[PDB]
């Protein structure tokens, strides 16, 4: 490789993980609906919004896989779906070193069976995501408002929500106590429209609809 | 070069003066207004007009790399002079 | 390639429990921390002595900012729009317009000093090494009011530090 | 073998002092819930193909050290209970019925990126 | 034997914000990120970006 | 450093250690602030003959996420081969 | 300091032998920090089982870091997936029995040194060679070169408008913080901005462990736990 | 096949009490629903691809101060971005927002022959290129 | 029926007989990097910027000028087409001033757009450029000639749909200067126009010269009132008020032009 | 399509009696706040204040959407029994500080061009 700018490749884990692909599907038939593998040498194994307990547990036992140690889970709130938030687990294999993500769609009136029984420490990755996002899971003993105010009305990162938000805080000498009143900035977010017209990457062109 | 308004503060280059009825006054009673003393305007113009005898100057803006990016204006035009964009110095060639 | 922190096991033999009974019974691992701090009390302080002396800095610096002028006297600023686009916090607002000369530079340029972060971009964003953050760093207020600095106050500054500016872009034309 | 381990070098999990026969009850244990898995499952079809042979380097190597090496499941303290969420796992998939078919596609086109 | 902690009181919307700003003007909020170590984060943001844009960095 | 020999044998026998062997504050020792003029390298495409960046785009170089399956005997592969066990440092093994 | 692409601005001439003074210095000071406080039995008293998280507790609670390592987890994200450069160096990972706060504290101080070792190869190995990336797309070209050549000055004109646009793609890239093991999920539309980028708050997962590693030890003791979980607000409140 | 009491729901899809929008901003906030059409300047066209979920403005008042033009409606940069149209109306009334369609602009067929530009009797002869 | 079959890097597309490269690949989603051709303004195949070279075709094509027959299938993103945009393209580069901090189109340049995408990272130009005298052809357009490009794409739309002959290029080789030669104004009621068809900042707008850039200006939609036409706009506004009327696409009511009054 | 899953609550009816003994809960956890957090509001105030906030959403049909509403007024009842809230939080409820707006047409004429 003369080209020194470029991300090296590394073939042996692509085809080696992606043999990994298809054994997660094999004997899981019924739970995985796509198996990826990207440029960058990871797996996304896309599950059904059922099945979230039992094919996290499969990765976390099997003698062939052992991937566990949870990293995060997050959605994308992706608008233009029929089902807006994409709850996206992370786990990282210790005995093989290797890294896995399992990505479900879900609708903000479908919970999500809680995955703590499974990694107990996603105890409190999805207490941000019922507030920050405001997809419920089902089941769970204890979800609150762990990253937002108290109090706070809305679901910050739907991306229907704007940066400033709703209400702006002060100090009001009357009722000797902080208020909140509806927010009006001192200077406006200006926004910036700064996409290229022209024809971005071949490679991942829109097929003609 | 700045003058006074009637109100009794200055003008700035850009041409800024309150007027008198204007409540926003009061910001600078009790204080001074900031006005930067020299005037790009009439700070351009003490600057000799170049004579260079070329069809068309490069004009890097003194300190070469510690400049403005080059410009390759053009001496053609007799009525005018040459201009950079950038700096604003008058090239022109003597007589043509 | 792993290293224990914690696997050492304590002899038993007479002179190791003589040297743990020894170390507690009368207290000598705590009379070692008492003659740690005895030798930094006769040791030289390194408390320099503001404003008479303060800590060393380098021709990088990024601090209070400053608009610059061309040797002629005639601005820097071309109204290019870079800073703004890219500063990040959006602390550049500026407006152009048609100057009546012609160069056609800009009309406002106000920094919200209390909105900046000090992160740079805006020196390097601009193509004509117009707006910089001189080394001063003691330019607090008591108002709000005046951390909000406009192209008057930029201007002024670019008056009052020029010979740090230009020594400091000197110092540093060929590294960046 | 040899001397008994002070500690496995992983608080929690301890080291057990008979290791051959208990790996070989939980790796008898999970052929015999592998008896009532149907054949056309992708699960037998790999499970009898591991456990089998993981099975038979236990009965192999009488040494602990030894079949260590071949294991590469660090020492034989933390695969037996590796075999038993194993054990746990092979359980689970019993009720959880995962060899029929995927319920339906996602939602039209739910996938794919760019948008 | 309750250990439950009420966090949040730094709380910033630092995704949020990173949804509109561009990667290089996102760059800052990582070093902002962590307020005891602030250069180890600009790894994590700058591995991940490059990874993305198939570009490695020169040796030195 | 200043000190003079007696605060010296005192701060060496109160702590034990040799600290005038290095100071925990400098003197003379750093390099001088003004620094000569320094002559920055070039890089692998400061070239003026086959440099096409056509062939060396990194961004285009990049293609979708390949297909794998999709909802519309064999061996058992592991996604890695399991990590070998580390030795204990050669430096010094316990502590 | 570090962008994509590499580092903006160069090494300052003589910059490096400071850092060989402050190294040769530092390791001393280590010392001074390990008299006072490795033997001191109130200290140990103090910080020893005062705190204690099994093997399996800790890596199922998605702990990382000090916490694996002082729990005895054999796991760095610098040795089993070397990033960067950190293949070709030598160090060893400071890893310990028990996995009480004691051995966290002997935990990082043994990585204060096996840090050490790894500059001190670092500024003996320094290869010469640009700083950034030479693709100007994602990398701004030098300043002579933007005020020389024109391509300079448009592509830093396009780099500081909107930037490099960033392929589509989904990618968490996790490296050993100094704290923990911090990553980012980052989205890309396809454009100029991050679509979504979710931060891997190394404390947020030590956190949310604090029930385990508080449970029976008295009350005086949690500000310690704290002080071992090493949560910092920042990220943790993220 | 997905037995977790899947049962028949026919009303619309409401989500307009959980969102979090004002009683205000939830009806008076109309929003258009068009596609961006290509800035003249460029005849770049990778903009016009997608739709958008762009509001109506709102008073923008000078400041007392140096001039930031302040406004108190929260609505106003959060434009959308949507791969056709009955998924952006779909999006509309879940929260409650009152639509405002419009059907994209595709352009017209671009018949052209150079040929044409060099002609006998005919008006398209062209002088000058 | 009579329609002819090719193909594009691939898929098989169905085009009109005449059909010319532009308006092939246009079909499933492609736009080929262009200069000096717009869709309802005649030919010109002189930038050369839409070459693109085919398996079993020794020269590339000019892609606007290419009547397509049966089995073209377009190699697009072939490397000998990705090296003809290339080099087409700093040829441009080579002789444009370096005005981008100061020219209007900044942000919203076709020049620069392209060079961001089909464009290298770095000047093989070591020798002096070429400069061009201004010119003033009216009080509400101003000309940097020496930006232009020499698409001759205003020339064609004062001849073809202005219906007037002010605009020319004069000289021959390198120099080419496109003008008037002697001082004139651009009177067409529809000379606003030839602003949005200049793909570089040699043409620009004199009032809003140096007022506002392209990525901060809030587009809005309306329609002219001057004329009855009702001829669909785009206002671009920034920080509460109003700076730009630009034209919006509608073809068979206004196409994309607007009245000099509405702009 | 059609067929949906519900949150907790499929039929109305025992959708509604999560509601009512939200309804229940509340009123009496009214008067203990206001106690305890050393209010300056009476019982009665607050009554009907939780009254009117279960009528400003008393108009809607889905079993889903209403039953995440139930769970989210538990999900500020907890927080008010303990004492996690400080005043400055439940008197944003009885909004005090903010001016009253125009409500008739031609007030909000008056005022401004605001619609
Ligand atoms: C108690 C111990 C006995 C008295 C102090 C002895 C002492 O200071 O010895 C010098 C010296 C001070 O410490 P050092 O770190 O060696 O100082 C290095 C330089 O002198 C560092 O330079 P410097 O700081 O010595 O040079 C300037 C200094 C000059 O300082 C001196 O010359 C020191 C003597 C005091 C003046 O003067 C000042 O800084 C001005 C401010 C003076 C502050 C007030 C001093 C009050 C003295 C006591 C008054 C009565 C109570 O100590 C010794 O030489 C040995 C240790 C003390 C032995 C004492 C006899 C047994
Ligand atoms: C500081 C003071 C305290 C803190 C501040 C005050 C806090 C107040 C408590 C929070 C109240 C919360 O917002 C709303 C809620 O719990 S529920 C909403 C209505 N519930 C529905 O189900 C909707 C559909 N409506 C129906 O189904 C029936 O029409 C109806 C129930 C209206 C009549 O009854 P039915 O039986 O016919
Ligand atoms: S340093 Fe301050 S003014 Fe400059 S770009 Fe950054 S935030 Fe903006
Ligand atoms: S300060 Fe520099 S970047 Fe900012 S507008 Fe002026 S010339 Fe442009
Ligand atoms: S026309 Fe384009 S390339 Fe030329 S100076 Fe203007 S913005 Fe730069
Ligand atoms: S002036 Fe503009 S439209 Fe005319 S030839 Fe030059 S670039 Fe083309
Ligand atoms: S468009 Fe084909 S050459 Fe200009
Ligand atoms: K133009
Ligand atoms: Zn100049």
């Amino acid at each position: 490789d003369t080209r020194p700018t470029i991300r090296p490749r590394n073939d042996v884990v692509h085809k080696q993980l992606s043999a990994f692909g298809q054994y997660v599907a094999e004997i899981l038939p019924k739970y995985v609906q796509q198996v990826q593998v990207s440029c960058f040498n990871e797996l996304e194994i896309f599950i059904h919004p059922d099945g979230v307990i039992p094919v996290l547990t499969f990765l976390r036992d099997h003698t062939n896989a052992q991937f566990k140690s949870l990293a995060d889970l997050t959605a994308v709130d992706v608008p233009t779906r029929q089902n807006r938030f994409e709850i996206v687990y992370n786990l990282l294999s210790l005995r093989f070193n290797s890294q896995i993500r399992v990505k479900t769609y879900t609708d903000e009136l479908t919970p999500i069976e809680s995955s703590v029984t499974v990694y107990k420490a996603a105890n409190w990755y999805e207490r941000e995501i019922w507030d920050m996002f405001g997809v419920f899971f089902a089941n769970h003993p204890d979800l609150r408002r762990i990253l937002t105010g108290y109090g706070f009305e809305g679901h910050p990162f739907r991306k229907d929500f704007p940066l400033s938000g709703y209400v702006e805080l002060r100090y009001d000498d009357e009722v000797k106590r902080v208020v909140a009143e509806p927010v009006e900035l001192a200077q406006e977010f200006r926004k910036f429209d700064l996409n290229s017209p022209w024809e971005a990457f071949p490679a991942y062109r829109q097929p003609p609809e | 070069g700045v003058r006074t308004s009637p109100t009794g503060e200055k003008v700035t280059h850009t041409g800024q003066a309150y007027d008198d009825g204007d409540y926003r006054r009061v910001r600078f009673s009790d204080r001074q207004k900031e006005v930067n003393e020299n005037f790009a305007i009439d700070l351009i113009a003490e600057q000799p007009v170049s004579e260079v005898g070329s069809r068309v100057i490069s004009c890097d803006g003194g300190g070469g790399a510690l400049g403005h990016p080059r410009v390759y204006i053009n001496l053609d035009k007799e009525t005018k002079t040459g201009t950079c964009g950038y700096c604003g110095l008058q090239f022109r060639q003597p007589h043509h | 390639t792993y290293k224990f922190v914690n696997m050492r096991e304590p002899s038993m033999d007479m002179k190791s429990v003589t040297d743990r009974a020894a170390q507690t019974l009368l207290w000598t691992e705590l009379v070692r921390g008492l003659g740690m701090t005895l030798s930094y009390l006769f040791r030289e302080p390194a408390t320099i002595n503001y404003p008479f002396e303060k800590g060393p800095l380098s021709p990088r610096f990024r601090g209070e900012h400053a608009l610059r002028r061309y040797p002629s006297g005639e601005e820097r600023c071309i109204a290019c729009k870079l800073c703004e686009a890219v500063c990040p916090a959006q602390a550049i607002t500026i407006e152009a317009e048609p100057r009546a000369d012609g160069s056609r530079r800009t009309t406002r340029y106000d920094i919200d000093m209390t909105k900046c972060i000090y992160c740079g971009f805006c020196q390097e964003a601009c193509p004509v090494d117009a707006i910089v953050e001189g080394p001063n760093f003691e330019f607090s207020t008591e108002t709000h009011e005046e951390l909000l600095y406009n192209k008057e106050k930029l201007l002024n500054n670019g008056d009052k530090w020029e010979a740090e500016i230009a020594a400091n872009i000197q110092a540093d034309y060929l590294y960046r | 073998a040899g001397l008994l381990k002070k500690t496995t070098g992983l608080v929690g999990l301890a080291v057990c002092e008979t290791p051959h026969e208990r790996l070989k009850i939980l790796y008898t244990k999970i052929l015999d819930v592998l008896g009532q898995i149907p054949k056309n499952a992708a699960y037998r079809k790999y499970t009898e193909q591991i456990t089998n042979e993981k099975l038979g380097m236990v009965k192999a190597e009488p040494d602990v050290k030894k079949l260590e090496e071949q294991l590469q499941g660090g020492q034989i303290e933390e695969v037996i209970l590796q075999a038993e969420n194993e054990l746990s796992l092979a359980r689970k998939m019993l009720r959880w019925k995962p060899w029929e078919p995927l319920v339906e596609e996602p939602p039209a086109n739910q996938w794919k990126w760019p948008i | 034997r309750k250990c439950d902690p009420h966090i949040g009181l730094l709380h910033r919307g630092t995704e949020k914000l990173i949804e509109y700003k561009t990667y290089l003007q996102a760059l800052p909020y990582f070093d902002r990120l962590d307020y005891v170590s602030m250069m180890c984060n600009e790894q994590a943001y700058s591995l991940a970006v490059e990874k993305l844009l198939n570009i490695q960095p020169p040796p030195r | 450093a200043s000190a003079t020999r007696v605060i010296q044998l005192l701060r060496n026998w109160a702590s034990g250690r040799d600290l005038q062997a290095k100071l925990q504050l400098r003197y003379q020792e750093i390099s001088k602030r003004t620094q000569p003029p320094p002559k920055l390298p070039v890089g692998p495409s400061h070239k003026l003959s086959n440099n096409y960046y056509c062939t060396r785009d990194g961004r285009r170089e990049a293609m979708p996420p390949s297909i794998v399956m999709s909802s519309q005997e064999k061996k058992a592969v592991t996604p890695a081969p399991p990590i070998k066990r580390w030795e204990l440092s050669k430096d010094q093994p316990y502590l | 300091y570090i962008r994509p692409g590499g580092v903006h601005q160069d090494l300052p001439l003589g910059l490096l032998d400071d850092i060989y003074e402050f190294s040769k210095n530092f390791s001393f000071r280590i010392d001074e920090l390990e008299e006072m406080l490795t033997n001191n039995r109130i200290w140990r008293n103090r910080t020893v089982d005062i705190g204690v998280v099994t093997a399996e507790d800790a890596l199922n609670y998605g702990f990382s870091g000090v916490m694996l390592r002082g729990s005895g987890i054999q796991w760095d994200l610098r040795k089993t997936q070397p990033y960067d450069v950190y293949d070709q160096v030598e160090f060893d990972v400071p890893i310990g029995s028990r996995g009480d706060c004691y051995d966290r504290y002997l935990c990082r101080v043994e990585e204060m040194r096996q840090s050490l070792r790894i500059i001190s190869q670092c500024l003996n190995k320094m290869p010469p060679g640009e700083i950034k990336v030479d693709d100007a797309k994602v990398s701004p070209p030098k300043r002579a070169e933007m005020k020389t050549s024109m391509e300079s000055l448009i592509h830093h004109f396009k780099l500081y408008t909107e930037g490099y646009q960033v392929p589509p793609g989904a990618t968490y890239t996790a490296i050993e913080a100094p704290k923990g093991e911090f990553g980012v999920y980052l989205v890309s539309d396809g454009s100029s901005r991050p679509y979504r980028c979710k931060i891997k708050a190394p404390g947020f997962a030590h956190l949310a462990g604090l029930d385990k590693m508080s449970k029976g030890h008295m009350l005086a003791d949690v500000v310690a736990i704290i002080g071992t979980q090493d949560i910092v607000f920042g990220e943790v409140d993220r | 096949t997905q037995d977790t009491q899947l049962i028949a729901v026919d009303e619309k899809l409401d989500i307009t009490t959980l969102t979090g929008v004002p009683e205000e901003h939830i009806k008076t906030r109309k929003v258009r629903i068009f596609v961006p059409a290509r800035n003249n300047m460029q005849s770049g066209v990778n903009n016009t691809k997608k739709w958008k979920m762009e509001f109506d403005t709102r008073e923008r008042w000078e400041n007392p101060l140096m001039g930031w033009s302040s406004t108190a409606d929260p609505l106003s940069n959060l434009v959308l971005t949507f791969s056709t149209k009955e998924d952006a109306v779909a999006f509309a009334e879940k929260n409650g927002w009152s639509f405002d369609v419009e059907e994209r602009k595709v352009p017209k067929p671009k018949s052209k022959s150079y040929g044409a530009n060099f002609s006998w009797n005919k008006r398209t002869r062209v002088s000058t290129k | 029926s009579n329609l002819i079959e090719v193909f594009v890097d691939g898929q098989s597309v169905m085009v009109e007989p005449g059909t010319t490269v532009l308006q092939a690949c246009e079909k499933v989603g492609m736009q080929i990097p262009r200069f000096c051709y717009h869709e309802r303004l005649s030919v010109a195949g002189n930038c050369r910027m839409c070459l693109v070279e085919i398996e079993k075709a020794p020269k590339v094509v000019a892609a606007c000028a290419m009547p397509v027959m049966k089995g073209w299938n377009i190699l697009t993103n072939s490397e000998k087409s990705k090296k003809a945009r290339e080099g087409v393209m700093e040829f441009l580069l080579a002789n444009h001033p370096l005005d981008c901090p100061i020219c209007d189109q900044g942000g919203e340049c076709d020049l620069q757009d392209q060079s961001m995408m089909f464009g290298s990272d770095r000047s093989r130009f070591l020798e002096g450029k070429r400069a061009v005298e201004d010119k003033n052809i009216g009080p509400l357009v101003k000309t940097i000639m020496t930006r232009c490009i020499q698409c001759t794409r205003c020339i064609r739309f004062a001849s073809e749909i202005a219906g007037v002959d002010d605009l020319g290029t004069t000289g021959r080789g390198n120099d080419m200067q496109v003008g008037t030669y002697i001082e004139k104004m651009f009177m067409s009621e529809l000379s606003g126009n030839i602003i949005d068809i200049c793909p570089v900042g040699a043409l620009t707008s004199k009032p809003y010269a140096f007022t506002a850039r392209p990525w901060e200006t809030r587009k809005t939609e309306s329609i002219d009132v001057m004329d009855a036409v009702g001829s669909n706009i785009v206002v671009s506004t920034r920080t509460g008020e109003v700076m730009r009327i630009l034209p919006r696409m509608h073809e068979d009511i206004n196409e994309e032009w607007i009245s000099d009054k509405t702009r | 399509g059609t067929s949906v899953k519900p949150i907790f609550s499929r039929d109305m009816n025992e959708a509604k009696r999560r509601v009512r003994e939200l309804y229940r809960a509340w009123y009496r956890e009214v008067p203990n706040t206001v106690h305890l957090f050393q209010l300056d509001i009476s019982v009665k105030q607050g009554r009907d204040k939780v009254r009117e906030m279960f009528m400003k959403n008393a108009h809607v049909t889905d079993p889903r959407v209403v039953d995440l509403l139930v769970i989210k007024g538990k999900m500020e009842l907890e927080e008010t029994i303990n004492v996690w809230k400080q005043r400055t939080h439940i008197m944003r409820f009885f909004h005090e500080t903010e001016a009253p707006r125009p409500t008739d047409f031609l007030s909000k004429f008056y005022v401004g061009h605001d619609p």
